[PDB]
């Protein structure tokens, strides 16, 4: 017998680790399992609220039309994302998928100069080559440290196609103004399951710096650095896709053994090949 | 009804395995009758 | 609870094929009184285990799996000791021995090392086996993989003549890693799973062994073929069709004119 | 107790009749292959 308290580790261990556009089927069959909605209410509430402030969720916001996302990066309790473009504060049922309470957030003010202006930059960006992007840009004074955590995320959720897929990238622009280490990641999660299981999970540790010129010049020079990570990094999947018939899969199993012929089985069977002899 | 569904889901059973038989005596025939088409072929 | 089962089998479906049987022992750990019905139908890496007196290796599965032991196919005994286990038969016996070296071949040609094994079990026309294959990655390499082959065969024996009827069914959990420097790490789950069943003339040249070999060694291309072009090539195309490396308002232009192309194919109908 | 015998039963029962299903495919392909025996033959 396994007591309660497990169930919420487990729970989040299943909510965690739930792919992109498949989180309410794993609801389904997390809810119709657990049995104890208050368990799950609890535990599972802070594993929606990892899951969703993690994967950068697309977010609607009904008073703009943007569709803004939702970043671990910013918050204020009780799902009170500040929102960085109208500077709005919400409320998000994470369940639901659906904000509340457009309040015009009241924001301190730390980077918005920069947040809109490389967020400005990156929506050039992303209109250029993310066909369904989303940009977001935090701006935090975060510990004594002026930064700019621009987030790229787009994704396809077909299921009547059997596939999945959510391209996340994270861009912390460090904004260290003598040597601005742009240091991010680049997190991908495609999943594809017709007639079988397929899941691609990938990441490249994105490391870069640049002096922290000046604004439009370090936006642009921002997104120089993104396009060259972002079309090295796709590019590059894509070949390591190309060569992956003769090495990733030779280093499991060749297509062809070395003799580059079939099995004689009549042979193997009828007598030993000589390995007897050496 | 417990003991009714019993009697009958178990008869429908008993009879459709009845009929498994049925087809498996004619799937036996049935090799008889391959086999005896590769005969005629090999003479 | 029959729907409680159905959810998690999609649970397990959609569940991350990196922690499979960490995340098995939790869903059995929800309800255990469904937890021997879902180690029937979920598919899970296998278990090395060790034959002490041959020296060799044998895997683990419920085929093998005699009451709470496991017949070492290279000695023929159970391991935990039970000396109360289901033996093969003794024909079935030589001719798992033989099946065992058959497959070592096989596993040696394609897979050039890692660990195989080959049980049998009977049938009233015929007999039956599985064909467990376990290839992990080279460890000293950077490629950290781990396929995994499981092979279900039925040998339905016709009367007589020597003909069969012989049913297979596979399936292959592949694994993958690279960490590439163009990719960073690249990691690459996956799981397969058909079925074939064709009824090849049995003769002297010709066993029943030597008819399972050429299905196992068929299947297995076509799966590992299949994999590679259909799936693996489905999520590249993902990956592009999310993500496009040339700047917008350029593939506005080449989608431009690809749309006045449309019309010129569709204009001359 | 009840649904138990009801469900395993219903589909037991239909479960042979999946045999039976199996069986018929047996003998419909077993015919076919007379038919080819006898092309052969002719």
């Amino acid at each position: 017998r396994v007591s309660d308290e497990e169930k919420v580790r487990i729970a989040a261990k299943f909510i965690t680790h739930a792919p992109p556009g498949e989180f309410n089927e794993v609801f389904n069959d997390v809810r119709l399992l657990l049995n104890n909605d208050n368990l799950l209410r609890e535990g599972a509430a802070h594993a929606f609220a990892q899951y969703n402030m993690d994967q950068f969720t697309p977010v609607k916001i009904e008073g703009y039309e943007d569709q803004v996302l939702i970043t671990e990066h910013g918050d204020l309790g009780n799902s009170r994302f500040l929102d960085p473009r109208n500077k709005i504060s919400f409320k998000f049922d994470h369940l639901r998928k659906e904000a509340s309470d457009p309040q015009p957030e009241e924001v301190d003010g730390s980077l918005k100069s920069w947040r809109e202006s490389c967020d400005s930059a990156l929506r050039a960006y992303v209109k250029d080559h993310y066909s369904n992007g989303f940009c977001t840009v935090y701006a935090k004074n975060i510990d004594g440290q002026q930064t700019i955590i621009a987030c790229i995320e787009s994704h396809q959720f077909q299921p009547k196609n059997f596939w999945n897929g959510r391209w996340r990238s994270e861009w912390k622009f460090t904004i260290t103004p003598p040597t601005a280490q742009v240091v991010g990641v680049l997190k991908i999660q495609v999943h594809y399951y017709e007639d079988g299981n397929v899941q691609l999970v990938s990441h490249k540790d994105v490391q870069d710096s640049v002096t922290v010129s000046n604004e439009a010049q370090t936006a642009k020079e921002f997104i120089k650095i993104i396009e060259h990570a972002e079309n090295e990094y796709q590019t590059a999947i894509s070949e390591n896709y190309q060569t992956m018939s003769d090495t990733t899969f030779k280093a499991l199993r060749r297509q062809l053994p070395v003799t580059r012929t079939k099995i004689d089985w009549n042979k193997i069977l009828s007598y030993k090949i000589g390995k007897e002899m050496q | 009804v417990i003991r009714q569904k019993e009697k009958d889901l178990v008869l429908a059973a008993r009879l459709g395995k009845a009929l498994l038989e049925r087809n498996q005596d004619m799937s036996r025939q049935y090799e008889q009758m391959h086999k005896e088409l590769t005969d005629k072929l090999e003479h | 609870s029959d729907q409680q089962l159905d959810c998690a089998l999609d649970l397990m479906r959609r569940l991350p094929p990196q922690q499979i049987e960490k995340n098995l022992s939790d869903l059995i750990d929800l309800v255990p009184s469904l937890c021997e019905d879902l180690l029937s139908s979920v598919d899970q890496p296998l278990k090395i285990a060790r034959d002490k007196v041959v020296g060799k290796d044998y895997l683990l599965c419920d085929y093998n799996r005699d009451g709470d032991s496991y017949r070492s196919p290279w000695s023929n005994k159970y391991d935990p000791p039970l000396e109360d286990g289901a033996m093969p038969s003794a024909r079935l016996r030589k001719l798992e021995v033989e099946a065992n070296n058959a497959f070592d071949q096989y596993r040696d040609l394609y897979f050039e090392g890692g660990v195989s094994s080959v049980y049998l079990w009977d049938l009233d026309h015929g007999f039956a086996g599985v064909i467990l294959i376990k290839k992990a990655g080279d460890g000293s390499k950077k490629i950290k993989g781990c396929w995994d082959s499981i092979h279900v065969v039925e040998v339905q024996e016709k009367s007589s003549g020597r003909t069969a009827h012989y049913k297979l069914t596979s399936t292959v959990m592949l694994w993958l890693q690279t960490n590439k420097s163009g990719s960073g790490t690249m990691n690459l789950g996956g799981s397969l799973t058909r079925q074939m069943e064709k009824d090849e003339t049995v003769s002297d040249c010709s066993p029943h062994i030597a008819n399972i070999g050429r299905l196992v060694e068929d299947m297995e291309n076509k799966i590992r073929s299949t994999l590679n072009e259909i799936y693996f090539g489905k999520t590249k195309d993902i990956v592009n069709g999310l993500r496009s490396v040339q700047t917008f308002a350029d593939k506005s232009k080449q989608e431009a004119l690809k749309n006045d192309l449309v019309e010129a194919l569709k204009r001359k109908q | 107790v009840i649904r138990q015998k009801e469900k395993d039963l219903v589909l037991a029962a239909r479960l042979g009749k999946a045999l039976l299903e199996r069986n018929q495919d047996m003998s419909r392909q077993y015919e076919q292959m007379h038919k080819e025996l006898t092309d052969k033959l002719e």
